RNA sequence: CAAAUUUAUCAUAAAAUAUAACUUAUAGUUUAUGCAUUUUAACACAGAAUAAAUGUUAUUAAUUUGAUAAAGUGCUGAUAGAUUUAUAUGAUUACAGUGCGUUAAUUUUUCGGAAUUAUAUAAUGGCAUAAUUAUCAUUGAUUUUUGUGUUUAUUAUAUGCACUUGUAUGAUUAACAAUGCGAAAGAUUCAGGAUACCUUCGGGACCCGUCUUGAAACACGGACC
RNA sequence: CGUAAUGUUACGUGCCCAAAUUAACAACUCAUGCAGAUACCAUGAAAGGCGUUGGUUGCUUAAAACAGCAGGACGGUGAUCAUGGAAGUCGAAAUCCGCUAAGGAGUGUGUAACAACUCACCUGCCGAAGCAACUAGCCCUUAAAAUGGAUGGCGCUUAAG
RNA sequence: CGGCUCUUCCUAUCAUUGUGAAGCAAAAUUCACCAAGCGUUGGAUUGUUCACCCAUGCAAGGGAACGUGAGCUGGGUUUA
RNA sequence: CGCCUCUAAGGUCGUAUCCGUGCUGGACUGCAAUGAUAAAUAAGGGGCAAUUUGCAUUGUAUGGCUUCUAAACCAUUUAAAGUUUAUAAUUUACUUUAUAAACGACAAUGGAUGUGAUGCCAAUGUAAUUUGUAACAUAGUAAAUUGGGAGGAUCUUCGAUCACCUGAUGCCGCGCUAGUUACAUAUAAAAGCAUUAUUUAAUACAAUGACAAAGCCUAGAAUCAAUUGUAAACGACUUUUG
C-alpha cells in the first residue's frame, strides 16, 4: 500500500514478582497497524525477551507528518538480506512526507536489487538537511534556480478517438 | 531555443488530467524528475504536490523566492495581472469555444444546423465563374451567357 | 541516473555562418560548404543568434550524454574542413620493389599497382570531394585533400587498406602506404 | 469509458433480420412477415470500456455476431 | 460507398508500430470492421535492423522435409508481411475469423480510390509516442527488400508519380479556397445568420 | 485523534531567494567590437532596501484539513425472480391505518384547513445528593443493588361502535391499457416446439468394451446387420 | 458436482480470448542467431565484464591534486649474485648511498652482454572532484546436435519483459 | 547384426573461402575465430562393427532417423 | 573518461555462408492483354438498355428520412526533433537563407477544421394521399446539343481509355436563392387519455426479374471422329483435313 508510521509501545505483563516492566516503543512503518503490531514483535523478539503471548501491546498510534507542505530529504538507514548477502545501505530520497519516502524505498530496492519486502529492516529514517546529503541523484535537486524542459504527457490509448483524425504531434512549435 | 515546457517557479501551468483537470495553478519548487509542488492561491488550489504528466504548461511566469509560503504566491498574481491576461490569451479563448461547443442543447443543436444551412446557401453563390476560359467567347452567347450578364451588365437579359 | 542538462556551446569564427535548421548543421566558409545531419541523435542544436552553436541535451541516461562532446567536435571539424582544409599524407614505404602511383587529370582514383611485384592492379576510389595526388617535393609520398575529415580519412585508409599483404609475416613485410602526417592545408604549412 | 455505457442501462435492445415466408397474413401491415426482430434489455455493463449486457427473449443465433443491435432509447430516463 | 462506421477506415501505415497496430486492427475486424492499411512499406518493427532480419531469416527456415511446398509460404511483400501477423491475431479456422480476414486490405503503397481517400491514424500504435529516444527501429520496406520482395522501386517511383499529382490538387485546393475566404467577405451582409448564430461554437467558427 | 504545517495571528526574529539602484560578459549587434542596445534562459542564494528564510514564539477558525466509525441517514437510478388448486379434509387470522366523535385556550395559511398547550398512571434518561457494593489508580476515577426529592427531557398504556378498492395475503404479485373474436363444416392472432432432418453460426468435443497405478493409445477385441 | 435464473468470487485483463494497450505510478534491462516473459515445470554451473544500475570500505583534494601538452630517471660501481647474462634489472643469500622543484643495485619481450626510454618523485598549466578495492540487481559471457518450430501462437522493446 | 542401395540433418571444422595469432623470414606447420556450401575415395584379410595394411589423393573430419529385410542379400547370430 | 580508444551515436572493408538474379515449377483453377462472337436469312437466336412499359420483387431508406465524408495531415526524414504564417531575399520545386511574431505534445486538438468549406432539404409545406398563392431592400446561380489541343491508367464496381478544356451552331431563353412583410388555399387527429407495439413502409435512391410490351445492331466457335509423331501406359500433347 502506503506504509504510514506509528508509534507501537510494549511491556512485558508483569507477574507479582516483577512490578512495573520498562516499556520499550518503536518507528514502524507499516500499511495497517494489525501489520505493525506483527511488526513491533518481529523486532523486538531480536531486541528484549518476551514474545507474544508474554507481552502487551500498549498505545499503537500513528503520526501524522509534521509538516506535510515542507519539501525536504530523507535518508534511511536499511540493512536487507540479498541471495548471498546480508548488507546495509544507506539511501536518499525526496520527498513531503516520511511514510511517503519509505515507501519510495520499498520500490527502489524492489526494482534495483529484487528485494521482495520480508527482507528489509528499516534502522533509521531522517530529514537530513542539504549540504549533508551525498547520493548525486539528490543532489540534483538542490539548486534554485531549476529548469528542465518537459516531454511527458499521457497519450489515451485507445482514446476518446481510436482511429484518429488529427495526430498527437509530441512536440508543438 | 526550442524551449520547451519550463519547470520553474512560479511557471503557471494549467493541470490536466487528475483531480484539479482545468486549474491553473502555480508551480513553487520539484520534488523530484516527476513531480512538482503546485499551489494556485487565486483559483481553488491548495499547496499540495502533483505529477507532472497532469500539467501542461502556459506560457506565464510570475516571480516569487522558490520557498514561499501561500499568500505570496496569491500576492504576485494580482501584481502580474494575470486573471486579465489568462482569459484574454490566444488560446484561452479556444478552451471556452470548446467549452461552448460541449453537450450543446438540442435546440440549440438543431438551431445550427439551419443557420449554418442559410448561409451555406449565400456561400455557394458567391463561388467559381471566374476569368477563365470565358471572354473570348462563351457561344452560343444568347443563353450560356445568359445568366452573368446580371452579374456583367447588370441589366437586364439578353436580348 | 537521468541527468537533467547536459550542454556545449561551440564558439564560431568571424568569417563563417553557420546555420543549424531542424537539426542539420550547414556551415559555409571560404573552402566551400559542409552538411551534416544530426538527426539520429535526439538533441538540442540552436544557434542563439551569436556567434556560437549551442547543442543541449535534457534527461539523458549515461550513453546519451556522451554525445553532446561528439556533436560539438564534428562542428569543429567543419569549422576547419572549410576554412583550413584537410590534407592526409601517406609515405609508401618498401623493400624491394618499387611502389608506382598513378593519378591524372581529373581521375580522382588512384592505381597503385608494383605491390609486390604483383601483376595485380589495385584501383580504388576517392570519396566525393577529395582529391589524391602524387606529393611533389618530397617523392615517393602521396596527398589526400578534401574537405570533409570523413571523407578524406576513409580515403587514406581505403587506400591503405589495399595495399596488404596476406600469408606473411606481417612484422617483416612492411610494405604499403601508411599515413605519416594527418594534417590541414592552408595553416599553417600543408 | 464506464459511464458511457451505463447510459443504456436499463434500456430495450433489437436484433431486427429478415426472412422470407410468414405463416401469417396483412392482418397488420401489410406483410408476408418478411423481417423479424427480436428484443431484449440492456441488463448492466460488462468491462471498464463501455461494452454492456443484453438479454434478449429468444437467444441471438451466433451468426449475429458482427451484426448491427440497436439500443433504443426508451425506457426513458433523462 | 459504406461500411459499418465509415466506408472503411484507411489507416495510413507510415509511423506505426507493426504488431501494435495489427492487433487494433485485428480487434477491429472481428468487430465488424472494414479496415485498409496502406503504405504498408513504411510500418516500423523496434529494436536494430540485423535483429530483425535474423528473425525473418529464421522463419525462412521452417519448411516441411516430404514437401517444401505444403510448409510454411513465406510472403515477403510488406503488406503480406502485415498480412502475416494479423492473421495470427485472428482465429483464422473459423468461418468468423476467416470472414474477419476478408474485410482487411494491405497494400504497399497506397494506391487505387484509397490515395484521394481519407487517412486516418492510430495514436497507440504509432511509434513516436511508444518507443524511446535512442531506441533502434526499421521499415518492413527495407526488410522485404532484404529478403526476396522486388518491388521497392517499383512503388517508390509509383509513390512519387502519385506524390507529384497531390502536388497540384494542393496547388488547387489552396488557390481555390482563396476564393471561399473571399466569398466570405461578400455574403458578410448575410441576413445576420452567421454574424450572431454560431456565436454558439462561437469565437473561431 | 494528533496535527499549533493549511489559514490568518504576535514576538527581537536571521535565512537553505524573488522584487526595485547595477560592474563585467559572448552578442546576429550600434556608431565610434568598447559603449548603445539586448541576453539575463552570462546577471555575482554580489551592493542597498525590502521579501517567516526554516520551524523556532504564540493562539485559534472552513467544528482542527484527511482517515476510521455509527445513525431506514436519507435519496436516486437500475437487474433477475413472485410457491401460491384461501379446506379435491380446518377460521382470511390478529395487527395497524382511514371515515361522525364533549371541549377550552394558543397560533397559523386563511380552503373542505393545519399545528400546539391543557388529563391520569407507569417508566426511562439528564441533573443534585444521600447510601450501598466493588475495583484500573487513588488529588480521584470507574462500578452493583438503592433511596428520595431536586428536577429538567423522552417513551408506553388509558382509541369503543359501524364501515372501507390501506400488512402478514399468514414462500403475497397483483393492477391499468393495447393486440387478437376459440367461424355451423373449415380461417386468423399470439406464444411455443433438435418431431426425424435439412440451412446457418459460436462454444464444447479423441473410441468404445477391457485388464491396469495409469488407455485416445504405437495394449487386446470390435467391418456391418 | 440434483435441474434452472440472477448476483458475487483465487487465475487472468495488446490480439487470439471473456476482461486495462489502465486520463495508475517508480525504477530495471538492448540481448548479432532461444533478450525475457508465473509456482510445481520442463535444465544449466564454477569464474569474470573500465556493459549499466545501485551499495560498502579506504585514501588524494579546493595546498591545486586527477588527466594531459611540457622535465630528469643516469647512477656512490659489472658490490655480489654473474657468463642466454646484468654496466639502472631472470634468479637472487641479500641492502646499504644520489639530489633538490624534482630521478628508482629498476619491472622488462629478450635491447648477445651495454644503451636508452618511460608508468614514481616534483616545478608546471589545469583549478575540480579524482582514485582504487569490494558487493549484488539485470543483461552479456561461459552456453555444442541431429525433420522445420515453438514464452501456447501472433507478436512486444517510455513493454505486451 | 552387418553390408549393399538411397535420401535428408547436425557441427563437437579434416579440407577449402574470409580471417586473427605464433618461439610466423620463405617453405612447412601449429593455435584460434566466422563458417556446415562443395567434398570426404579404390583394394587385400575378417560376417563384422572400430583399429591396422597396400595405394591414390591439395587434403582422406566426427555423428543423427538402433535410418533403411512387404528394399534386397542372408555371410554373423539362432530351430530341427 | 580534458588524454586515449573500431563504438556509445555515426561511417566503412567484407566469406565457399545467407538472400536474390539467371534457371525449373506455377494459386488445380491466381492475374493481365487480346481474337472471334452461333443453328441466321421465311422465322428466331444473340447483344446494346441504362432509356421501353405496366408489373413485380431487391437493397439502402423505417413512418420526411434512426445520412454522406470516394473533398483531408507533405514525400523522406524525428522524442529538445518537430511547427506555422508573415516579410525581405530566391527557385527546375510552400528553392534555400535572414530578421519578427505566434499554442513553444495546453483546455485546445480526438472529431468536425465539415478540411472542392456537409447534409434529414430548398420548395416560406418541413411527409404512410397534401400542395402552395403577391409586393420592398439583397443576390446573381445550377442549365441540354455536332467536326481541334493539354491531361488521366498500382491484382479492375462498364477502356471503339478520356474529364476543366480551340474557335463554331442555334434554345427551355427555362427553373433560382436569401431576406423583411403580406395574403389565399390544402393536407394533417388512427379510437388511445399506462397510445407501443406484428415495432413495420405508400417515400426516395440505386438493382434484378418474368409474362403479350418499341427500336438499334449482329451472323461464331469448341469438342468428338479421322489424321500426325516433334508426343504417348491411358488420357493428354504437337499437327492436318473446300
Amino acid at each position: 500500500g502506503l506504509l504510514k508510521e506509528y508509534e507501537v509501545v510494549g511491556r512485558k505483563l508483569p507477574s507479582e514478582k516483577e512490578p512495573q516492566t520498562p516499556l520499550y516503543k518503536m518507528r514502524i512503518f507499516a500499511p495497517d497497524n494489525i501489520v505493525a503490531k506483527s511488526r513491533f514483535w518481529y523486532f523486538l523478539r531480536q531486541l528484549k525477551k518476551f514474545k507474544k503471548t508474554t507481552g502487551e501491546i500498549v498505545s499503537i498510534k500513528q503520526v501524522y507528518e509534521t509538516s506535510p507542505v515542507k519539501i525536504k530529504n530523507f535518508g534511511i538507514w536499511l540493512r536487507y538480506d540479498s541471495r548471498s548477502g546480508t548488507h546495509n545501505m544507506y539511501r536518499e530520497y525526496r520527498d513531503l512526507t516520511v511514510g511517503g519516502a519509505v515507501t519510495q524505498c520499498y520500490r527502489d530496492m524492489g526494482a534495483r536489487h529484487r528485494a521482495r519486502a520480508h527482507s528489509i529492516q528499516i534502522i533509521k529514517v531522517d530529514s537530513i538537511p542539504a549540504a549533508k546529503t551525498r547520493r548525486v541523484h539528490v543532489k540534483q535537486f538542490h539548486d534554485s534556480k531549476i529548469k528542465f524542459p518537459l516531454v511527458q504527457r499521457v497519450h489515451h490509448k485507445g482514446n476518446r478517438k481510436l482511429f484518429s483524425f488529427r495526430k498527437p504531434r509530441t512536440y508543438f512549435q | 531555443m526550442p524551449f520547451e515546457r519550463f519547470v520553474q517557479t512560479g511557471r503557471i501551468a494549467k493541470a490536466s488530467a487528475g483531480p484539479l483537470k482545468g486549474r491553473l495553478v502555480a508551480i513553487v519548487d520539484v520534488i523530484d524528475q516527476n513531480r512538482v509542488l503546485v499551489d494556485g492561491p487565486l483559483t481553488g488550489v491548495p499547496r499540495q504536490e502533483y505529477r507532472l504528466n497532469n500539467l501542461h504548461l502556459t506560457k506565464y511566469r510570475i516571480k516569487f523566492p522558490y520557498t514561499a509560503p501561500t499568500r505570496i504566491v496569491r500576492k504576485a498574481w494580482t501584481e502580474s495581472d494575470l486573471k486579465a491576461q489568462w482569459k484574454v490569451s490566444p488560446w484561452s479563448v479556444k478552451a471556452q469555444n470548446i467549452c461552448k461547443r460541449s453537450s450543446l442543447n438540442d435546440f440549440d443543436r438543431f438551431k445550427l444546423r439551419y443557420a449554418k444551412r442559410q448561409r451555406n446557401k449565400l456561400l455557394t453563390i458567391a463561388f467559381n465563374t471566374l476569368k477563365k476560359r470565358t471572354k473570348a467567347d462563351g457561344t452560343p452567347r444568347v443563353l450560356k451567357k445568359d445568366r452573368r450578364e446580371r452579374l456583367r451588365a447588370e441589366k437586364a437579359k439578353g436580348g | 541516473m537521468r541527468t537533467i542538462n547536459s550542454n556545449q556551446c561551440v564558439k564560431i569564427p568571424k568569417d563563417i555562418k553557420a546555420s543549424v535548421k531542424a537539426r542539420v548543421v550547414t556551415i559555409t566558409g571560404t573552402r566551400g560548404t559542409l552538411k551534416r545531419s544530426f538527426k539520429h541523435l535526439a538533441l538540442d542544436m540552436y544557434m542563439p543568434d551569436k556567434r556560437t552553436l549551442k547543442v543541449e541535451k535534457w534527461f539523458g541516461t549515461k550513453k546519451e550524454l556522451a554525445a553532446v562532446r561528439t556533436v560539438c567536435s564534428h562542428i569543429e571539424n567543419m569549422i576547419k574542413g572549410v576554412t583550413f582544409g584537410f590534407q592526409y599524407k601517406m609515405r609508401a614505404v618498401y623493400a624491394h620493389f618499387p611502389i608506382n602511383c598513378v593519378t591524372s587529370e581529373n581521375n580522382t582514383v588512384i592505381e597503385i599497382r608494383n605491390f609486390l611485384g604483383e601483376k595485380y592492379i589495385r584501383r580504388v576510389e576517392m570519396a566525393p570531394g577529395v582529391t589524391v595526388v602524387n606529393s611533389t617535393a618530397q617523392k615517393d609520398e602521396l596527398i589526400v585533400e578534401g574537405n570533409d575529415i570523413e571523407s578524406v580519412s576513409g580515403s587514406a585508409a581505403l587506400i591503405q587498406q589495399s595495399t596488404t599483404v596476406k600469408n606473411k609475416d606481417i612484422r617483416k613485410f612492411l610494405d604499403g602506404l601508411y599515413v605519416s602526417e594527418k594534417t590541414t592545408v592552408v595553416k599553417l604549412e600543408s | 469509458r464506464k459511464e458511457h455505457g451505463s447510459f443504456y442501462v436499463g434500456k430495450r435492445c433489437v436484433y431486427v433480420y429478415k426472412a422470407e415466408t410468414k405463416k401469417c397474413v396483412p392482418q397488420h401491415p401489410e406483410r408476408k412477415t418478411r423481417v423479424r426482430a427480436v428484443w431484449g434489455k440492456v441488463t448492466r455493463i460488462h468491462g471498464n470500456t463501455g461494452a454492456v449486457r443484453a438479454r434478449f427473449n429468444r437467444n441471438l443465433p451466433g451468426h449475429a455476431m458482427g451484426h448491427r443491435i440497436r439500443i433504443m432509447l426508451y425506457p426513458s430516463r433523462i | 460507398m459504406t461500411g459499418l462506421t465509415n466506408r472503411t477506415v484507411v489507416i495510413d501505415g507510415r509511423g506505426h508500430l507493426l504488431g501494435r497496430l495489427a492487433s487494433v486492427v485485428a480487434k477491429y475486424l472481428l468487430q465488424g470492421g472494414k479496415v485498409a492499411v496502406v503504405r504498408c512499406e513504411e510500418l516500423n518493427l523496434s529494436g536494430h535492423f540485423y535483429r530483425n532480419k535474423i528473425k525473418f531469416l529464421a522463419y525462412l527456415r521452417k519448411r516441411c522435409n516430404v514437401n517444401p511446398a505444403r510448409g510454411p509460404f513465406h510472403f515477403r511483400a510488406p503488406s503480406r508481411i502485415f498480412y502475416k501477423a494479423v492473421r495470427g491475431m485472428i482465429p483464422h479456422k473459423t468461418k468468423r475469423g476467416q470472414a474477419a480476414l476478408a474485410r482487411l486490405r494491405v497494400f504497399d503503397g497506397i494506391p487505387s480510390p484509397y490515395d484521394k481517400r481519407r487517412r486516418v491514424v492510430v495514436p497507440i500504435a504509432m511509434r513516436v509516442l511508444t518507443l524511446r529516444s535512442d531506441r533502434k527501429y526499421c521499415q518492413v520496406g527495407r526488410l522485404s527488400h532484404e529478403v526476396g520482395w522486388h518491388y521497392q522501386d517499383v512503388i517508390k517511383s509509383l509513390e512519387r508519380k502519385r506524390k507529384a499529382k497531390l502536388r497540384v490538387t494542393l496547388k488547387h485546393n489552396r488557390e481555390l479556397k482563396k476564393l471561399t475566404v473571399k466569398a466570405r467577405e461578400n455574403i458578410a451582409k448575410a441576413a445576420e445568420p452567421f454574424n450572431k448564430i454560431i456565436k454558439s461554437y462561437g469565437y473561431e467558427v
